[PDB]
């Protein structure tokens, strides 16, 4: 909107109140929008016995199509925007603008792959709060979108050549970060909740759980398949809650034709790490904390007192 | 509260012929409708769910149809083992508040058979204990509908008798009925003639069986 | 230098407590920095450790600021130093897993010998004391042997393993047969 | 496929509570939901409630809410029904029933409301009456009718045979009626050739297990 001449501003995408605000907003959206038939949340505050809160309510079968949200300045504040096309999200931004609002952000709730988001304008970008810390998530921003077509009939398709090209680009960025002599290896999720072990997302109001092993099973810069990759998926009724610790149960599908196509525009990864003087790095699909999803879009914005 | 109504209450069908049973809901239950079979002394058995899907082990002669608020159970050719009580069940609501119809009893239709009537005076052993039970037996009749009236010295009795009826006989398809008049020894010895009067379709005129006390 | 003793085959619960009663990011690692388990928002993650299929937390405690590491069917090799990293702080706990076995699962005769062998992790030097039903006491390190069983030694033996001030207790049932003269 | 075996008959005073159980065998317990349904003598089926076993969540009929609790023990594959503050009109046969819901352990759940598998039922009698065996009186006789009056017992059931099981043809044992005294009564009758009186002896055998009572009554001509 308005470029600030000769201004340097520090950003920290990992400590950004716009992320927290968006998070609470999306939680609220889901309350009024995608109601389960039963929800369970624990309560073990007492000195002994636990007391699970159980709620049973009407659970209408509805469609669910994320719509873009624009965040504008909250009373008393201004939104600053970093214009540097390849900004890692933490540090001095030399080219900063004031804006009325953010661009339109689709609040897609998903694990592992980030869908329908914004692409990097130059090269693929990787962002972490601490790359040296193996327990911190790496946010990947693609510069080219890869299509993923899913169906309630139990599978998602990805073009193998496009995905291969995508992995090579990501691996190049990873070895630029962790050492150019390193072999880069992608492996499946090492375990945890189903929403985290699979590529998990919602399509036509239904929760999909796609086995992503075929997407993350390759070795790069080591030595000197089928047209489409087909991921087997399951739609489920009993879901772990992303909003807070708990479980929700939904009714079975009513549509015999659930189809959607998304653009993969980023990824959430974790590095294995550990004491292993073997020149190679292992990366697995991650996610689960939806604040990371919001950060993948909000990394370039900041709210400040005026 | 979804109310399920079945009609008719009793259906009489000749062996090997078709039976059609009706179930209506007080509002729409879509296709969330199940049909059960129950024989005396046993648990219900699931025949149909989802309004038209036969449960495993259920013969093809059982067929469910309908949706919304009106449903039908059809048995294309009644076998000996198909005569039973049938219940419908709605399970459409959430939170669940599932409800059953009050059942349709499917019984064997045969020709009219008049009852043989027997009257039993109270035993000496029971009279010693201070009470008198007089038993009237209607044996092997069809249809189930019968009227029994107790008359003591020609005074029509009421409030002091109880009736019991057997299940339909598995061999001849008849019913039997017992009517028991109970009075104290004191009241029993205050009257002379004890009679039960039986009215039934198989009888031309009311049949009376009696005895004089002592 | 917090030490916890575990028994072979048992379950152990290693505790981790944050300053506030709220669910925040936590992760458990071992001494070699291998990820064991942690959370991502309200979901559980497990790492590429040898404990993977035997490790869990208790998410009903997370909202209460408690993020435990539960390890079931303990193995001797699970002995390690574990670190819970939560709110920029690292809480460290050393786990030592032990196993005690009698050298025979068979019924023994009066006059015959009993040898108990302690399975211990590399580096540990525990002291063991065991007591038979009659009060017969034997002490030792890795192996403890009674030369001649009495009929009165039949029943539950109670063995205590001492390590780093802490102790853990094993009950072992031993059958000594009676016989008619 | 699951087999449902229920606990034995109960007899309770009004105001008491009761807890009936149902052991499920043969399949994966947590992939089933269980339901309790009762049937008063002579009446129809009444849905009481259903437990979603994997979630440990139960839902109840409105007229019952407050005094019914349905639970499941996953470790023993047993489902429980507790009914509190019992009334005489709670007298019924109580059925445990169940249905497969899908791979519930893998988050698949159809939430089926119909009932495929049923237990054998448990009689719960709620009454102010005290347990007692029947008085058995004779009903003395081309064909002749004779029998036994089985009077003033509590609770149900009573069982009747003739000539120790040697005589079944022609027998009619009527369903019991409940007398205003709170005690049950029934008759068992049999028709035999009239030429068989005076030569063939007829004994009715009456068994009332609740009172550990067994009575044989010779029914003679006059
Ligand atoms: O809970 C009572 C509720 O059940 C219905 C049918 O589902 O009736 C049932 O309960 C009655 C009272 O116990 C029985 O007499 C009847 O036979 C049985 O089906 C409904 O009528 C009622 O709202
Ligand atoms: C802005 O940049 C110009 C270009 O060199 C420079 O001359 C000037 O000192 C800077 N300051 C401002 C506020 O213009
Ligand atoms: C459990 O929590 C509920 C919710 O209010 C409360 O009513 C109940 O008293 C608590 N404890 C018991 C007794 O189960
Ligand atoms: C700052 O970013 C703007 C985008 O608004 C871009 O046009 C410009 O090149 C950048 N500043 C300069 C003077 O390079
Ligand atoms: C992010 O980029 C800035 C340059 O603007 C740099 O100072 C900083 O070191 C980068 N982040 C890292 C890896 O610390
Ligand atoms: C991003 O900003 C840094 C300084 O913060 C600048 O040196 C660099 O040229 C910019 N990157 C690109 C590729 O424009
Ligand atoms: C995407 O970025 C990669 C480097 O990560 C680069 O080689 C490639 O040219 C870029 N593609 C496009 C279309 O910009
Ligand atoms: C980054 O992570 C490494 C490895 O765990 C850790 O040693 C270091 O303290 C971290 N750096 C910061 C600034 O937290
Ligand atoms: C996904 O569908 C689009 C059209 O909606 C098609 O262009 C593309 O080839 C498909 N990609 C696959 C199957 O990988
Ligand atoms: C996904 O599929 C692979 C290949 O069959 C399998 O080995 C793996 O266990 C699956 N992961 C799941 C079930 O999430
Ligand atoms: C991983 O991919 C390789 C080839 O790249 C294949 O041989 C192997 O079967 C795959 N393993 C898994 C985990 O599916
Ligand atoms: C890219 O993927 C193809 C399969 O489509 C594979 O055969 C090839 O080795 C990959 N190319 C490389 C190594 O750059
Ligand atoms: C994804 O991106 C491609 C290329 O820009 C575009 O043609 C397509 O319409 C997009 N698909 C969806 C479902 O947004
Ligand atoms: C991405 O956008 C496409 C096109 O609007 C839509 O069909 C799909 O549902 C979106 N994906 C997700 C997971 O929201």
């Amino acid at each position: 909107e308005v470029v600030l001449v000769n201004v340097t501003e520090n950003f920290n995408m990992w400590k950004n109140d716009m992320v927290e605000q968006m998070h609470e907003d999306i939680i609220s959206l889901w309350d009024q929008s995608l109601k389960p038939c039963v929800k369970l949340t624990p309560l073990c505050v007492g000195a002994g016995s636990c007391n699970t809160s159980v709620i049973t309510q009407a659970c209408p079968k509805v469609s669910f199509e994320p719509i873009p949200i624009h965040y504008c300045a909250p009373a008393g504040f201004a939104i600053l925007k970093c214009n540097n096309k390849t900004f890692n999200g933490t540090g001095p931004c030399t080219n900063v603008s004031t804006v009325q609002c953010t661009h339109g952000i689709r609040p897609v709730v998903s694990s592992q792959l980030l869908l329908n988001g914004s692409l990097a304008e130059e090269e693929v970008v990787i962002r972490s709060v601490n790359f040296t810390d193996n327990a911190k998530t790496i946010i990947v921003q693609l510069n080219t979108s890869v299509e993923i077509n899913c169906t309630g009939a139990g599978h998602c398709n990805i073009a193998r050549a496009k995905w291969n090209n995508t992995l090579k680009q990501i691996a190049s960025k990873l070895r630029e970060q962790f050492g150019n002599n390193k072999t880069i290896i992608f492996k499946q999720s090492s375990g945890g909740d189903p929403e985290i072990v699979t590529h998990w997302f919602n399509c036509g109001g239904e929760f999909f759980y796609c086995n992503s092993t075929q997407l993350f099973n390759s070795t790069w810069f080591n030595s000197t398949g089928s047209d489409t990759i087909t991921l087997p998926c399951r739609i489920k009724q009993i879901i772990n809650m992303w909003q807070k610790v708990g479980k929700a149960m939904y009714a079975p599908p009513i549509s015999g034709q659930i189809r959607c196509s998304s653009n993969i525009t980023g990824l959430l990864l974790t590095r294995d790490g550990g004491n292993s003087n073997n020149e190679s790095e292992i990366f697995r699909p991650g996610g689960g904390d939806m604040r990371d999803n919001w950060r993948s879009e909000l990394y370039k914005y900041k709210v400040v007192k005026i | 509260d979804i109310v399920m109504t079945q009609s008719p209450a009793t259906l009489s069908v000749s062996p090997g012929e078709r039976a059609t049973l009706s179930c209506r809901a007080s509002e729409s239950v879509s296709s969330d409708l199940a049909w059960y079979q129950q024989k005396p002394g046993q648990a219900p058995r699931l025949l149909i769910y989802g309004a038209s899907t036969r449960a495993t082990g259920v013969p093809a002669r059982f067929s469910g149809s309908g949706s919304g608020a009106e449903f039908t159970l059809t048995i294309s050719s009644l076998q000996s083992e198909d005569f039973a009580v049938y219940y419908c069940q709605q399970y459409n609501n959430w939170p669940p508040r599932y409800t059953f119809g009050q059942g349709t009893r499917l019984e064997i239709k045969r020709t009219v058979a008049a009852p043989s009537v027997f009257i039993f005076p109270p035993s000496d052993e029971q009279l010693k204990s201070g009470t008198a039970s007089v038993v009237c037996l209607l044996n092997n009749f069809y249809p189930r509908e019968a009227k029994v009236q107790w008359k003591v010295d020609n005074a029509l009795q009421s409030g002091n008798s109880q009736e019991s009826v057997t299940e339909q006989d598995s061999k001849d398809s008849t019913y039997s009925l017992s009517s028991t008049l109970t009075l104290s020894k004191a009241d029993y010895e205050k009257h002379k003639v004890y009679a039960c009067e039986v009215t039934h379709q198989g009888l031309s005129s009311p049949v009376t069986k009696s005895f004089n006390r002592g | 230098k917090k030490v916890v003793l575990g028994k072979k085959g048992d379950t152990v619960e290693l505790t981790c407590t944050a300053s506030q009663k709220k669910s925040i990011q936590f992760h458990w690692k071992n001494s070699n920095q291998i990820k064991i388990l942690g959370n991502q928002g309200s979901f559980l993650t497990k790492g590429p450790s040898k404990l993977n299929d035997r490790a869990d937390s208790r998410r009903s405690l997370w909202d209460q600021g408690n993020f435990p590491l539960i390890i079931k069917n303990l193995k001797i090799e699970d002995s390690d130093t574990y670190i819970c990293e939560v709110e920029d702080q690292k809480e460290e706990v050393q786990l030592l897993v032990f196993g005690l076995t009698a050298n025979s699962d068979t019924h023994l005769l009066q006059g015959q010998s009993l040898t108990l062998t302690l399975e211990s992790p590399p580096g540990s030097s525990p002291s063991v004391q065991c007591r038979s039903p009659r009060g017969k006491n034997i002490q030792g390190g890795k192996t403890l042997s009674v030369s001649q069983l009495e009929l009165q030694d039949s029943g539950t033996w109670t063995c205590t393993v001492l390590q780093n001030q802490k102790k853990v207790e094993f009950k072992i049932d031993i059958v000594v047969l009676a016989f008619q003269k | 496929e699951v087999q449902l075996v229920e606990s034995g008959a109960e007899v309770k005073k009004p105001g008491s509570s009761v807890k009936v159980s149902c052991k499920a065998s043969g399949d994966t317990f947590i992939r089933y939901s269980f339901t309790w349904v009762r049937q008063a003598p002579g009446q129809g089926l009444e849905w009481m409630g259903r437990i979603i076993t994997i979630l440990d969540v139960a839902h109840y009929a409105p007229h019952l809410q407050g005094r019914v609790t349905i639970t499941a023990d996953k470790s023993t594959s047993t489902v429980y029904l507790e009914l509190r503050n019992l009334r005489s009109d709670d007298t019924a046969v109580y059925f445990c029933a169940g249905v497969y819901e899908g791979e519930a352990d893998e988050g698949e759940y159809d939430n089926n409301g119909f009932l495929k598998h049923w237990g054998q039922g448990t009689l719960v009698t709620v009454s102010s009456a005290s347990t007692k065996g029947p008085s058995v009186f004779p009903l003395a006789p081309g064909t002749a009718a004779l029998g036994c009056l089985v009077k003033d017992y509590f609770p149900e059931p009573v069982t009747v045979s003739w000539n120790s099981g040697a005589l079944t043809s022609g027998v009619h044992t009527f369903p019991a009626v409940l007398q205003s005294s709170g005690l049950y009564s029934l008759s068992s009758v049999v028709t035999v050739p009239s030429s068989s009186l005076g030569t063939q002896t007829y004994i009715c055998n009456v068994n009332h297990k609740p009172s550990n009572t067994k009575v044989d009554k010779k029914v003679e001509p006059k």
